[PDB]
RNA sequence: GGCUAAUCCCCCAUGUGGACCCGCCCCUUGGGGUGUGUCCAAAGGGCUUUGCCCGCUUCCGGAUGGGCCCGCGUCCCAUCAGCUAGUUGGUGGGGUAAUGGCCCACCAAGGCGACGACGGGUAGCCGGUCUGAGAGGAUGGCCGGCCACAGGGGCACUGAGACACGGGCCCCACUCCUACGGGAGGCAGCAGUUAGGAAUCUUCCGCAAUGGGCGCAAGCCUGACGGAGCGACGCCGCUUGGAGGAAGAAGCCCUUCGGGGUGUAAACUCCUGAACCCGGGACGAAACCCCCGACGAGGGGACUGACGGUACCGGGGUAAUAGCGCCGGCCAACUCCGUGCCAGCAGCCGCGGUAAUACGGAGGGCGCGAGCGUUACCCGGAUUCACUGGGCGUAAAGGGCGUGUAGGCGGCCUGGGGCGUCCCAUGUGAAAGACCACGGCUCAACCGUGGGGGAGCGUGGGAUACGCUCAGGCUAGACG
C-alpha cells in the first residue's frame, strides 16, 4: 500500500525530510516513488516546508495514504482545502 | 602489431610479484624466535649483522633483521616482522620491530626514537 | 597550532621583511637592519646556488608565513584557487587576504596579524552586527568588519585605532575611526597588495 | 525460549489437512467423471463432472484453489470429457457443457 | 519493440525449427575498428517452409522451447547458399583444431 | 593494386615536397579531387588540374613552398609541414560533430567526409556535422 | 475419551457479475465482445441501534510490488579442444499465477564449439570510489539499488506472497540435558563472551522525533531508528598567547680566541582571557486528541524531548600541552665530538679500515605540527603491454621456405538501398556522489534548495561523402 511519508535527510541533530511517495514496505531512507516535497522542522530558512500539490493530489486519488505527520505537512500546504 | 591483431590478441596486463610474503599483505606479522644469529654480509662490506629466523603466525620461517645497536632477543622471544630487506644479506626479506612483544626499545636512543621504537628522555 | 615561536628568525630566513611584529618591525630593530641573514651556525656562510625545488619552497613558505596560516589551510585554500574560474595566483592571494583574521589586521583593529588572529579569537570582533571568533572566516565583499561594542574601551583598541586617525586603509577597504567599523568592498588582487611574492612561483611549487 | 505463535503452526497443519482433503476429493471426482465418459457413459459422465465441477470452484473459494488454478482444472476436466464422448457420442444429459 | 534480427538459415534439421545465424558489427570498445560478430538464433518455423539458404527475419517471441525465443517473421530473400557454405567450411575447418590435422 | 588511394595522394605530396618538385601526379578520383580542392582553397597547394598520361586520368597537383632562405641550408618552409591520414582501411574512424579535432590550435586543419560532402573542421562546426576523419592537414 | 462459541468449517438459495466447454463476431500468440449449457458468493461486530460507524462477498479498473522472457555488456589459464543423452527439436500430457525439456510418455537426430564451447582458477554485480592530463588502470568498505545466504545438505507445508535468519520435516557435524529409552539448540539481529588476528567499540539512553506492525480508538510492540559512550581511524574547525623587550644576559654549541650562534628567544612590563565557576537556558513539537462545523473542508484550542541542564546566551576569570621525521645525491636543512670495514646505516647508487656534512650523541637547521613517522596494499610516475602512445639488421624480437583455409584488407565510373557513419526530436540515463549557483549550523567539515551536464540504449524524422550492399559499366591491378 503506497504511503507518502517523510525520510530522512539532512545530517545529525540537522533534519531535512523529503516529503515522498512511496511503498510502505520500503526501508524509510531507501528508494522512493517520487519526491513531492520537502521539510525542516528547524525553519532554519524562510521555506521550511513546500509541497507540490498537483501531484500530492494525484497519490492521494490513486490510493496513497499519508502519515498523520506527512498528513498535517499536506493539510498546511492547502493539498486538502476545497474551497 | 596491426590493429587488426590487437583486435585479435591485446595487451597483456602486467601481474606484479609480492616482495613480502606476510602472507595475507598485512602490515605486521608476529612470530617466535627460532635462531638468533649473527650473519656476515656480502662484499664490500663487513660486519657481524643481527638477524632471527622466525616462525610465523602465516606458518612461514624466514629471516629477520635486527636494527639498533643492541637486542634482547634469544631463544623462544615472540617478536613483530615488519618487511623490507637488508641489501647487503642475502634471502633477509623483513625487519623486526623493536619496542613490540619481546623486543624492547634501543637504550640510551637520542635521535630518531620511533624507529627503533624507545620513549622520550626526561630532560636532565 | 599553526607556528607560534620566534618569528623575526622567519623574516631572517625569507631575506626578506615579513612584518610579523607590527611596530618593531617598522623602527631600526626588525633584525633585518641589524644581521639580516639565515639564523643559526652557518647563517653568515657564503650561500649556495639554490635549486628550483629550493626557490618554490622558499616562495611557497615566505607566502605561508606572511599570513601566518597552516599548511594544511594554506593548500585548501590553494587547491579552492584552483578551482576557481579565473586566475589561480590572483584568485589564491584574495582568498588569502579574505580571511577574517587579515582583515582585522588590514583594518587596523590590530597591530599585527598573530594579534589579529587573537582579537578574532576572543571575540572582539562582529561581522555584519554579528560575533565572530574564527580567525579563517571569509569576509564576502559587501561585509561589515567591527570591533564588538563591549569590547571598545579596551585600551589596546582605543589604542590601535588612536594611530588609525589620518591613515588610509587599502582601496579595497574602508574604515570609519569613529565607529570602529570597516567595510570590504572588493576582492583585493595582486597589484593592490605589495607582496614580495611571484606566486607564479607557488603554483609552480604545487605543479610537481 | 517459546515464542507464541507456533500457534500459527498449528493453524497451518489444520488448514494444510483441510486443503489435502478438498484436492483428494476433486482428483477422485474428476478421474471417475473422465473414466465414466471413457466408456460412452455420457449421462452420469457429465453428471459427475458436474459435481467435479462445482468441488473445484468451491476449493477455489478459498486458499485450497484459488483462481487461474480452477479455471485450468475446470477446463482440462470439460475438454478430456467432451474428447471422450464423441468417439462414441451422445451427449445425453448435456449438463455441463454448451450445445 | 520485440526485437526484430535478419539471418541466413543454415539448419533444416529439426522439426518445426530453423536455425538462423545473424551477424553484427560495431567498433571496438578499445582499438576501435569495426569488428563482425554472429550468433545463431533457434526459431519457429511451424509450417515448415522456410528452406536452407533462405534469408529471414527472427523476430523476439513467446518462449517456445528451451531456447527457441524467436519466430520467423517473414522471408526477405530466397537462397544464398554463399553464407551457408561460408558456414560449413568454418565448421569443417574445426576438424584440425586439436591433436593434428587433415587437409586444409 | 593500391589499398589506401587517399594515404597514396597524401604521401605522393609529402614526398614530392620534401625535394621541392613544382607538381606532382596522383591518378584520378573524384574523392581525391574533393580533397585537393579543399587544399587549395586553403592554402596548401597552388592548385591542380586534370591530366592524361598515357592515356589515362591523373590529377597534377602543383605545389607550393616558402621563400630561400639564409645560412647553411637555403631551402625554403614547406608551406605543407605536416600532411597525415587518420581514417585508414583496417582502422576506419568517425567523429560526432563534438569530437572534431582542433588542429594545431586552428592553424591546421582536419579534413572530414560528411554526407554534406567534403569539409574541413570550420565548415563541419559551421555545419553542424560530423563524419570519417580523412587526414589533418599542418 | 467428553462438552462448546465465533468474523472457524460445510450445505441449499439469490447471480450484479465471474469461471469453464462449444459456436459466433471483432482482434491477432492465450486481447475484447456475445449466445446457449454448467459451475461459483458473503460475517458479523460496535454504537446514543431507526441511522451511522467498523467490517464481509462477487466483479471491473487504478496504484504499488513482483514472476517469467529477449538484445547488448560483464576476470585469468588453450600447459582446458572438442562438449552434449533431458542432450537439441517435435506431438501429447503433467505442473504453475504464467511461457518453458520445468517434468513425463512417445517420435525424430539433433544442439554447442577457435566469434574459445567443455574444463580449471578466482569472484557477489551496480550507482560509484581511488588514481590518472586524458585514455586507462585499480576497487566495490560505509551510503543507495539488485542478487544470494542464515551451522552443512535436502524438502515441502501455511499463506496474497516463503520453499521462510528469531517457522516445520529429515540426514550430517558440533554443544548441552539424559532415569540410557530419549530429548534441547543455531547472534551472518543489538549489545556482550571466546577463539584466530598486526587490528576493529557500550552487555548504555529513549519511544521525544522519522519509519514500521496490529487496533474504531485509547493504546501496545519496534536493539528499525533518534541518541550518547569508546578509539587522533578520517575530515574540518580550535588552543598552547598578544604587543613591547638588548648591538643583546646565563647556560649550551662553534671559534682563526678577535668573535659567531641558539636569539626578541628568555627574563621582565603591559594587554587579552582556553580552561574553570555562577546565572539563564533551547530549536528539534504538532499532529494523534479536544472545541465549533458535518467524525469532511475550513476555523480555533490543549498534551508530549532520550539527547540535556546539552548546545547557546549573559556575568566572572587563570598565560595556560608540543611533538615527530629529516639535514650525502635524488631532497629543503652542516658543523663539533665519539667511533675506526667495528659498532652500525641503507629506498637506490652507496657510507663506515683516523678529519665520517652518510654510523652514534650534541649544537644548529629544514619540514610538518596534535600529530609525525613506519609497514602493507592500489593508481601514479611506466610512452615499462604503447587505443591515445612502443617496437623486431647488430640491443628482446621476421616464423627455415612455400601452398593455401578461415579471417583481415580492396582500382575507376554510374545508379538503387541507407546496415555502418553523421544530424534533429523524444523517452530512458532513480536517489546519493561529482560540477555550478544560492543558502543553514559564528566558519568549515557537514548539510539544505535549485541548476547544469552525461556516455549508452529505445522510438520517430532526416543526410549520403566515406565504409557496406545490390545492379550496370571501364581497364591503369591481376590473369590469359
Ligand atoms: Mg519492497
Ligand atoms: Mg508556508
Ligand atoms: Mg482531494
Ligand atoms: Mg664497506
Ligand atoms: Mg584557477
Ligand atoms: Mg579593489
Ligand atoms: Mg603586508
Ligand atoms: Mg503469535
Ligand atoms: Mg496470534
Ligand atoms: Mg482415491
Ligand atoms: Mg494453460
Ligand atoms: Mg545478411
Ligand atoms: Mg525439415
Ligand atoms: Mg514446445
Ligand atoms: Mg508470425
Ligand atoms: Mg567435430
Ligand atoms: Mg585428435
Ligand atoms: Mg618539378
Ligand atoms: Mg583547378
Ligand atoms: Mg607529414
Ligand atoms: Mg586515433
Ligand atoms: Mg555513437
Ligand atoms: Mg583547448
Ligand atoms: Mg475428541
Ligand atoms: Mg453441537
Ligand atoms: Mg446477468
Ligand atoms: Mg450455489
Ligand atoms: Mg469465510
Ligand atoms: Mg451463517
Ligand atoms: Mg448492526
Ligand atoms: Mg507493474
Ligand atoms: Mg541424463
Ligand atoms: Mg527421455
Ligand atoms: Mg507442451
Ligand atoms: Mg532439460
Ligand atoms: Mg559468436
Ligand atoms: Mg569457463
Ligand atoms: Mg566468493
Ligand atoms: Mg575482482
Ligand atoms: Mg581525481
Ligand atoms: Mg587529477
Ligand atoms: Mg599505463
Ligand atoms: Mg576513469
Ligand atoms: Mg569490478
Ligand atoms: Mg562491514
Ligand atoms: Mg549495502
Ligand atoms: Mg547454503
Ligand atoms: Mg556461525
Ligand atoms: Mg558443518
Ligand atoms: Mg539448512
Ligand atoms: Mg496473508
Ligand atoms: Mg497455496
Ligand atoms: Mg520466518
Ligand atoms: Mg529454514
Ligand atoms: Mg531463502
Ligand atoms: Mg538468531
Ligand atoms: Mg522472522
Ligand atoms: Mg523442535
Ligand atoms: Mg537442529
Ligand atoms: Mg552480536
Ligand atoms: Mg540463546
Ligand atoms: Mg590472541
Ligand atoms: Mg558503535
Ligand atoms: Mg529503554
Ligand atoms: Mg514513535
Ligand atoms: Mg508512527
Ligand atoms: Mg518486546
Ligand atoms: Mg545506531
Ligand atoms: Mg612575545
Ligand atoms: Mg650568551
Ligand atoms: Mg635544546
Ligand atoms: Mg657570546
Ligand atoms: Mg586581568
Ligand atoms: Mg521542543
Ligand atoms: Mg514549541
Ligand atoms: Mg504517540
Ligand atoms: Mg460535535
Ligand atoms: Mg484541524
Ligand atoms: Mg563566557
Ligand atoms: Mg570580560
Ligand atoms: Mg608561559
Ligand atoms: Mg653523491
Ligand atoms: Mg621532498
Ligand atoms: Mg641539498
Ligand atoms: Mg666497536
Ligand atoms: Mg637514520
Ligand atoms: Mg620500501
Ligand atoms: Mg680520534
Ligand atoms: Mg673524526
Ligand atoms: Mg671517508
Ligand atoms: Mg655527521
Ligand atoms: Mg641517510
Ligand atoms: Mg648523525
Ligand atoms: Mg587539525
Ligand atoms: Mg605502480
Ligand atoms: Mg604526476
Ligand atoms: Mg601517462
Ligand atoms: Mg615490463
Ligand atoms: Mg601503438
Ligand atoms: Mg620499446
Ligand atoms: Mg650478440
Ligand atoms: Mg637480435
Ligand atoms: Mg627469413
Ligand atoms: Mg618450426
Ligand atoms: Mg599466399
Ligand atoms: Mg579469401
Ligand atoms: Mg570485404
Ligand atoms: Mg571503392
Ligand atoms: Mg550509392
Ligand atoms: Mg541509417
Ligand atoms: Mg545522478
Ligand atoms: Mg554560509
Ligand atoms: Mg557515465
Ligand atoms: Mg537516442
Ligand atoms: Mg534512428
Ligand atoms: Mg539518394
Ligand atoms: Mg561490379
Ligand atoms: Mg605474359
Ligand atoms: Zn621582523
Amino acid at each position: 500500500m503506497v504511503k507518502i511519508r517523510l525520510a530522512r535527510f539532512g545530517s545529525k541533530h540537522n533534519p531535512h525530510y523529503r516529503i515522498v511517495v512511496t511503498d510502505a514496505r520500503r526501508k524509510r531512507d531507501g528508494k522512493y516513488i517520487e519526491k513531492i516535497g520537502y521539510y525542516d522542522p528547524r525553519k532554519t530558512t524562510p521555506d521550511w516546508l513546500k509541497v507540490d500539490v498537483e501531484r500530492a493530489r494525484y497519490w492521494l486519488s490513486v490510493g496513497a495514504q499519508p502519515t498523520d505527520t506527512a498528513r498535517r505537512l499536506l493539510r498546511q500546504a492547502g493539498v486538502f482545502r476545497q474551497e | 602489431p596491426t590493429i587488426n591483431q590487437l583486435v585479435r590478441k591485446g595487451r597483456e596486463k602486467v601481474r606484479k610479484k609480492s616482495k613480502v610474503p606476510a602472507l595475507k599483505g598485512a602490515p605486521f606479522r608476529r612470530g617466535v624466535c627460532t635462531v638468533v644469529r649473527t650473519v656476515t654480509p656480502k662484499k664490500p662490506n663487513s660486519a657481524l649483522r643481527k638477524v632471527a629466523k622466525v616462525r610465523l603466525t602465516s606458518g612461514y620461517e624466514v629471516t629477520a633483521y635486527i636494527p639498533g645497536e643492541g637486542h634482547n632477543l634469544q631463544e623462544h622471544s615472540v617478536v613483530l616482522i615488519r618487511g623490507g630487506r637488508v641489501k647487503d644479506l642475502l634471502g633477509v626479506r623483513y625487519h623486526i620491530v623493536r619496542g613490540v612483544y619481546d623486543a624492547a626499545g634501543v637504550k640510551d636512543r637520542k635521535k630518531s626514537r620511533s624507529k627503533y621504537g624507545t620513549k622520550k628522555p626526561k630532560e636532565a | 597550532g599553526r607556528y607560534i615561536g620566534p618569528v623575526c628568525r622567519l623574516c631572517r630566513r625569507e631575506g626578506v621583511k615579513l612584518y610579523l611584529k607590527g611596530e618593531r618591525c617598522y623602527s631600526p630593530k626588525c633584525a633585518m637592519e641589524r644581521r639580516p641573514y639565515p639564523p643559526g651556525q652557518h647563517g653568515q656562510k657564503r650561500a649556495r646556488r639554490p635549486s628550483d625545488y629550493a626557490v618554490r619552497l622558499r616562495e611557497k613558505q615566505k607566502l605561508r608565513r606572511i599570513y601566518g596560516i597552516s599548511e594544511r589551510q594554506f593548500r585548501n585554500l590553494f587547491e579552492e584557487a584552483s578551482k576557481k574560474k579565473g586566475v589561480t595566483g590572483s584568485v589564491f592571494l584574495g582568498l588569502l587576504e579574505s580571511r577574517l583574521d587579515n582583515v582585522v589586521y588590514r583594518l587596523g583593529f590590530a597591530v599585527s596579524r598573530r594579534q589579529a588572529r587573537q582579537l578574532v579569537r576572543h571575540g572582539h570582533i562582529t561581522v555584519n552586527g554579528r560575533r565572530v571568533d574564527l580567525p579563517s572566516y571569509r569576509v564576502r565583499p559587501g561585509d561589515e568588519i567591527a570591533v564588538a561594542e563591549k569590547s571598545r574601551n579596551l585600551e589596546l583598541i582605543r589604542q590601535n585605532l588612536e594611530a588609525m586617525k589620518g591613515r588610509k586603509v587599502g582601496p579595497w577597504l574602508s574604515l570609519d575611526v569613529e565607529g570602529m567599523k570597516g567595510k570590504f568592498l572588493r576582492l583585493p588582487d595582486r597589484e593592490d597588495l605589495a607582496l614580495p611574492v611571484n606566486e607564479q612561483l607557488v603554483i609552480e611549487f604545487y605543479s610537481r | 525460549r517459546n515464542l507464541s505463535a507456533l500457534k500459527r503452526h498449528r493453524q497451518s497443519l489444520k488448514r494444510r489437512l483441510r486443503n489435502k482433503a478438498k484436492k483428494s476429493a476433486i482428483k477422485t471426482l474428476s478421474k471417475k467423471a473422465i473414466q465414466l465418459a471413457q466408456e460412452g457413459k455420457a449421462e452420469e459422465a457429465l453428471k459427475i463432472m458436474r459435481k467435479a465441477e462445482s468441488l473445484i470452484d468451491k476449493a477455489a473459494k478459498g486458499s485450497t484453489l484459488h483462481k487461474n488454478a480452477a479455471a485450468r482444472r475446470k477446463s482440462r476436466l470439460m475438454r478430456k470429457v467432451r474428447q471422450l464422448l464423441e468417439a462414441a457420442g451422445a451427449p445425453l444429459i448435456g449438463g455441463g457443457l454448451s450445445a | 519493440p520485440k526485437k526484430v534480427l535478419t539471418g541466413v538459415v543454415v539448419s533444416d534439421k529439426m522439426q518445426k525449427t530453423v536455425t538462423v545465424l545473424v551477424e553484427r558489427q560495431f567498433p571496438h570498445p578499445l582499438y576501435g575498428k569495426v569488428i563482425k560478430r554472429s550468433k545463431k538464433y533457434l526459431a519457429h518455423d511451424p509450417e515448415e517452409k522456410y528452406k536452407l539458404g533462405d534469408v529471414v527475419e527472427i523476430i523476439e517471441s513467446r518462449p517456445i522451447s528451451k531456447r527457441k525465443r524467436f519466430r520467423v517473421l517473414r522471408l526477405v530473400e530466397s537462397g544464398r547458399m554463399d553464407l551457408v557454405e561460408k558456414y560449413l567450411i568454418r565448421r569443417q575447418n574445426y576438424e584440425s583444431l586439436s591433436k593434428r590435422g587433415g587437409k586444409a | 593494386m593500391l589499398t589506401d588511394p587517399i594515404a597514396d595522394m597524401l604521401t605522393r605530396i609529402r614526398n614530392a615536397t620534401r625535394v621541392y618538385k613544382e607538381s606532382t601526379d596522383v591518378p584520378a578520383s573524384r574523392f581525391k579531387e574533393e580533397i585537393l580542392r579543399i587544399l587549395a582553397r586553403e592554402g596548401f597547394i597552388k592548385g591542380y588540374e586534370r591530366v592524361d598520361v598515357d592515356g589515362k586520368p591523373y590529377l597534377r597537383v602543383y605545389l607550393k613552398y616558402g621563400p630561400r632562405r639564409q645560412g647553411p641550408d637555403p631551402r625554403p618552409e614547406q608551406v605543407i609541414h605536416h600532411i597525415r591520414r587518420i581514417s585508414k582501411p583496417g582502422r576506419r574512424v568517425y567523429v560526432g560533430v563534438k569530437e572534431i579535432p582542433r588542429v594545431r590550435r586552428g592553424l591546421g586543419i582536419a579534413i572530414l567526409s560528411t554526407s554534406k560532402g567534403v569539409l574541413t573542421d570550420r565548415e563541419a562546426r559551421k555545419l553542424g556535422v560530423g563524419g570519417e576523419l580523412i587526414c589533418e592537414v599542418w
